[PDB]
């Protein structure tokens, strides 16, 4: 089954305040996803939670 | 490369 963590692959600055910053090399709590990559999911790292493009991450 | 394209944002 699915991780219940991710890699950053990128970086990620985020656009919106719903949105979930993170650098290269962060690992991300997945929180909620879905079973596709080219789709948004919502994590929890560096002290909040929010949603990120999931192309951005590798799965644990 | 460069970072990719993103997906469209969830409905």
């Amino acid at each position: 089954g699915s991780s219940p963590k991710a890699v950053a692959l990128y970086s990620f600055a985020g656009e919106e305040s719903g949105d979930l910053p993170f650098r290269k090399g962060d690992v991300i709590t997945i929180l909620k996803k879905s079973d596709s990559q080219n789709d948004w999911w919502t994590g929890r790292v560096n002290g909040r939670e929010g949603i990120f493009p999931a192309n951005y991450v590798e799965l644990v | 490369g460069p970072p990719p394209a993103m997906p469209a944002r969830p409905t």
